[PDB]
């Protein structure tokens, strides 16, 4: 029934279930914004009284939502103050296109290309949900009926 | 939208009682009422089925 | 999932806040404050967009650990598991030629509602005429944690295959993990190095000799098994199998080799299967005939086969029978009025420090209000042993 | 474009709204439904307390048609109590 | 179409002053109904606000609220008896601040146990049995020795025996000390 | 699980749906859209508003991770290290007073480009010519790791200051970091681990020795080394040096020091010097004329110092003699005849579990095939 | 798990849900088995002795229109660490 075992020091039952601890970066809060957009694309402004990021984002992106984008691409928190003559970075329209990295990816399915970029582009690209095919937006709406518990 | 198809799947995307109707009800099974009994009073007295 | 809520975020209440804090600002010169009435388009208008960017607002902090969760130690996100048993094939006569029963052959149970399939090619040499394999639950689920010899239906027929059966009771069927076994799950992985006091509990329960099983970590316990002689540097463990039998000398032998490189150099290491004491409860409640005495009586075995759970007991301590009552209460739509563990109504203690219980036997007699007494009795276990 | 043109025209009131329910949405009703229900437990029928005093009884929203049922332990259909749309729940 | 620093941060009317203001006389501006409609919103906006600027506060343990020890008890990995509600908020503090720079990182140690019983506010004394003790033994003929696997903690008489103390010193003690080693609560004899 | 997206995808989509949620409030009747409606400029103007919320909300959870590594994990996140160095400055003459250097004192390369400042106040004391105090970088980047003595150009110069120069080369510039590296940092954290195996001890031994030394980690070893009598919970340590020489006090004092806060309760940690056994070679082997006798001679000496490298060698076991037959024959061009180490042809066992060998002698007599007898003696101790 | 002033409130809400008077249906025997499982509902503790008035038995209703009603509560809770919090809650008026 008992079995006296000894110390060791390297056996392989352990490392068929040894190291625990791993850090992949997958989809979270903290790894959104690992894609940068080339400083070949980008506009280098000069920040002058009257300006803001609506402004910025309008006459640059054509949109006053896109300003995600250009803070996301200086790392500027927009309630802070940006000081007079302070150095902006702001993208191009047309050179936004080329932060979208595609792909392939391996599934049991099949290859699949997939479109990877800060997450502010990819919410402006798909504005609309014009890209996403209509399968995908009747796929989430199937389940309408949704189970509550009751207390 | 019109040519756009999906696919999901038996367990993974949805239970599997969705993709069944309650019309076909399974074929269940059950203990046999029919089973020939030995009168010969030698032994115990089923004799067919199980 | 127990975290602050930064600010109010809730429609209606959102909307009465902003009419009666409009009526504020102003010295009382706004008084629409009816809740539905002609300002409830433009209140209603500003709670919609403010409800649907607090609930999002109130995320931040939940975001955060999930995140540290997630990305610097990667844990599955833990979805089920599927109960699996061993199935046994038995021909209808000696054949000149090797039989083979085909991957994934589906068996089910006497209704017809639990799938088994077949993990893989089984082939009963010729002159043989049974045969032995593993299948696996169709779905997730405690459902299908069912007794020995209870899945023997099966439909494709195979030419001579006379019958099928399963020779273990099924088990380790799982609907998943709540957020607190996955909270436990996070935080064993941040403390287990080099496991001292009663991290061995940890490293093996439920690591190293698979889900569904129990460990129990005692000090300084010899061979005899007396607590009253401690030997310093000794650690003994008493293992339960992940079948939820005392665990199998290969386990045993499994285990001392994947724990050898991880205790103190020195340091002796004892492992023991664990012992199981039978549990048979005897019910007698009163019906509020919201169900029927058949959904009751399964209602109550399923919370009790929960509450049993090895996974839910810790070995060596006493079985509460306030805790048991509880349990059975919890299942709703009945009046307890006697419960008997063991013919007593007295807390059963457990004999060791290292034995688990095992509820077995189980007695019902509900009563409802118009007086019929429902009586039946079922027996969970295959045998006293297992 | 697609969006005033269903503001004219009048919603069906017994199909599909015109707003799908969003998920906080469905969180509001199911708070709403279930505060109505804890307020008329007595005046329900016998079967719909029957199902409400189960533990493992469900409510169901459906999102595109506000539609509230009660479903038992068993899984099976048991009530429907009312609608709730994006603002107000409606009993039946 | 301003920044969002003045907004948020000198107006504190996020919506507010967004409105229009260019055509005086007839503007949201120049109508004070304009003001009053929108200032519940622009309070729980500035409230949401505040909250996540103090947000990052609120995960240091030593500067963070009470009611976010509880909410970050997993993070630093104190679940199952290693951590209590009935803890006191400091000693809950004091845990979560020194879980992965010394408690879980040299469990076993002397220092761990030693810093996990002073955090729940119990002084003790860690003793290893042996032939020569400072205090009292004679160096002429006593002779030296050690304990091996065994130790003692003693406590001050201040204590009632089995009490709070003792029980909670037992339980740390368990959850602590390495499980080979044997040890035993005790009175100081000092 | 997965973490909740906090900003909000479509912000248009949430004005319109506002908008149509105003219908349905009031049940068919508001059905303006235009930004000429009346709901419109306030339900635009309160999603913009809410769209600068979420940005704040996402940025201030990133920020609460940030501090839960930095104050919990104990691992800052890096925006960017200003480089350091140390500044030498040196005197004209010997003064009988103190020199005070300010704080601030800007230095500066030949271009100017990269400027340094002195992080304290310097104080040359009196009848010293010369002191050193640690600089630091302009800004945060690369670019200002230098080599040494290539920050000396200061544009205000001070009675009886010869040369300022930085005897060390500024190091610790970085311009950022990316997620991956503090994550991979906030995870080297938690993996932090105790020794307690015997291999364990001992390659943490080395760790604190250096690349050449060896350990031999032995449990129950009481103090006086008798086998035959354990003492519970003790642990004894061997070490060999990094020459190859059993360790001296200081380098046991050495290991001591760093790993005496390790030891977890209960046991008792002893460190030892390591026992070495000197073997001696003696070899009669048969060249098959592929190589010269001192090619042969070369390979077999380089042959049997790798195989006798304390990394090779498993203290406490014995020398096997046809391991070193196969070692020796493992070069190809010869043929062993015959074999002796210390005067024996068989395995030698080590008289304890602290000894590892160490051979200092090796005597070759090779033939070849036309009778050619080339004989050496090679002494491999120090 | 819980603090012992959390506990006793947690325990004195429950119980004044259960002795509500809609919650309560006249002429019925106030089962301890009820109370038990009620107290126990509170998730953090474990009932080892319960008494209603002075007996540890269910207290049949004199009639048929007796409706029960709560009075007075004794707390007496311990913990692992063998600390004992007494109380005594009146709750009347």
């Amino acid at each position: 029934t008992t079995q006296e075992f000894l110390s060791k020091n390297k056996t392989i039952e352990s490392e068929l279930l040894d190291l625990l601890i791993k850090p992949n970066t997958d989809d979270s809060i903290l790894t959104r914004n690992k894609q940068a957009i080339a400083d070949r694309d980008l506009f280098d402004i000069e920040w002058e009284p009257g300006q803001s990021l609506n402004k910025l984002a309008t006459e640059y992106l054509g949109d006053s939502f896109a300003w995600q984008i250009i803070a996301d691409a200086n790392g500027i928190d927009p309630t802070k103050e940006i000081d007079i003559g302070a150095g902006l970075k702001v993208p191009d329209q047309k050179a936004l296109e080329n932060s979208i990295k595609k792909f392939i990816v391996n599934s049991p399915t099949g290859k699949q290309l997939i479109s990877d970029a800060k997450q502010s582009i990819l919410n402006l690209i798909g504005v609309g949900d014009s890209n996403t095919e209509f399968s995908k937006t009747l796929k989430d709406c199937i389940g309408k009926v949704v189970n509550f518990s009751f207390d | 939208k019109y040519i756009s198809t999906s696919y999901a799947q038996g367990g993974i995307d949805l239970p599997i009682d969705f993709l069944e109707n309650p019309d076909d009800a399974k074929d269940t099974n059950s203990a046999s009422t029919a089973t020939e009994v030995d009168s010969v009073g030698n032994g115990t007295v089923s004799r067919s089925g199980v | 999932l127990n975290a602050p809520q930064l600010v109010v975020d809730d429609y209606e209440q959102l909307i009465i806040d902003s009419l009666v804090h409009t009526n504020v600002v102003s010295n009382g010169e706004f008084t629409d404050l009816d809740a539905s009435g002609f300002m409830r388009p433009f209140a209603g208008t500003m709670a919609y967009a403010g409800s649907e960017l607090l609930y999002k607002a109130n995320l931040a902090s939940i975001a955060a650990a999930k995140s540290f969760f997630k990305n610097v130690l990667g844990v599955p996100e833990d979805t089920g598991t599927k109960a699996t048993t061993t199935l046994q094939f038995g021909l209808s006569a000696s054949l000149s030629t090797d039989f083979i029963v085909p991957i994934n052959f589906q068996v089910s149970d006497l209704s017809g509602t639990l799938r088994f399939y077949t993990i893989g090619n089984l082939v009963i040499p010729a002159g043989a005429t049974f045969g032995t394999i593993e299948a696996i639950a169709e779905d997730i689920g405690e459902k299908y944690n069912v007794s020995a010899n209870f899945i023997d239906q099966y439909s494709t027929p195979l030419t001579y295959l006379q019958y099928v059966t399963n020779i273990r009771p099924a088990t380790n069927g799982r609907s998943g993990e709540t957020i607190d076994n996955l909270i436990e799950r996070c935080a064993q992985i941040i403390r287990i190095r080099n496991p001292v006091s009663a991290l061995d509990f940890e490293q093996l329960a439920e690591l190293t000799m698979g889900e569904g099983s129990r460990c129990k970590a005692i000090g300084l316990l010899g061979i005899n098994k007396i607590v009253t002689d401690p030997q310093p540097g000794v650690v003994h463990l008493f293992l339960l199998d992940v079948n939820g039998n005392p665990a199998d000398p290969v386990t045993i032998s499994t285990v001392g080799a994947t724990l050898q490189p991880r205790i103190m150099l020195g340091t002796r290491l004892l492992i023991s299967p664990m012992e199981v004491l039978n549990i048979e409860l005897e019910l007698i409640a009163l019906s509020d005939s919201s169900k029927t005495f058949q959904q009751l009586a399964d209602d109550i075995l399923e919370a009790l086969k929960v509450f049993f759970n090895p996974a839910n007991l810790t070995p060596g301590e006493p079985v509460l029978i306030e805790e048991v009552k509880f349990a059975i209460r919890s299942v709703g739509g009945l009046s307890i009025s006697y419960l008997q563990m063991n013919d007593n109504a007295i807390n059963i203690p457990m004999p060791n420090q290292w034995t688990i219980p095992r509820f077995s036997y189980i007695g019902f007699e509900l009563t409802d209000s118009e007086g019929t007494v429902y009586r039946d009795n079922v027996v969970t276990v295959t045998n006293p042993e297992e | 474009e697609e969006a005033k043109k269903k503001v004219k025209v009048e919603t069906v009131q017994n199909g599909n709204l015109k707003k799908t329910l969003s998920e906080k949405q469905l969180i509001d009703g199911v708070k709403r439904v279930t505060e109505y229900l804890k307020k008329n437990i007595s005046f329900q029928p016998r079967t719909i307390q029957n199902i409400l005093s189960d533990p493992k009884s469900v409510i169901k929203i459906d999102k595109d048609t506000g539609q509230v049922s009660l479903f038992n332990g068993n899984g099976e259909f048991a009530a429907l109590v009312g609608t709730y749309n994006g603002d107000i729940f409606s009993p039946s | 179409s301003k920044d969002a620093f003045t907004a948020w941060n000198v107006d504190r009317r996020p919506i507010y002053s967004r409105m229009p203001k260019e055509q005086v006389g007839t503007s949201y501006h120049d109508y004070i109904a304009t003001d009053w409609l929108t200032a519940y919103w622009d309070k729980i906006f500035i409230e949401c606000y505040d909250k996540l600027e103090d947000l990052p506060r609120q995960f240091d343990p030593l500067q963070c609220d009470e009611e976010y020890l509880d909410f970050l008890a997993p993070l630093c990995g104190w679940t199952a008896p290693y951590w209590s509600g009935d803890y006191p908020p400091e000693s809950k503090r004091v845990l979560l601040a020194n879980s992965y720079s010394l408690i879980w990182r040299d469990k076993g140690s002397l220092t761990v146990l030693s810093f996990v019983l002073n955090a729940l506010f119990i002084n003790h004394r860690i003793f290893v049995p042996g032939s020569f003790i400072l205090g009292q033994s004679q160096v002429s003929e006593d002779t030296l020795g050690a304990a091996g696997w065994e130790f003692e903690i003693l406590l001050p008489r201040d204590y009632a025996e089995n009490g709070y103390e003792f029980r909670l010193t037992l339980k740390i003690a368990s959850l602590f000390s390495p499980l080979w080693c044997k040890y035993r609560v005790r009175y100081d004899n000092l």
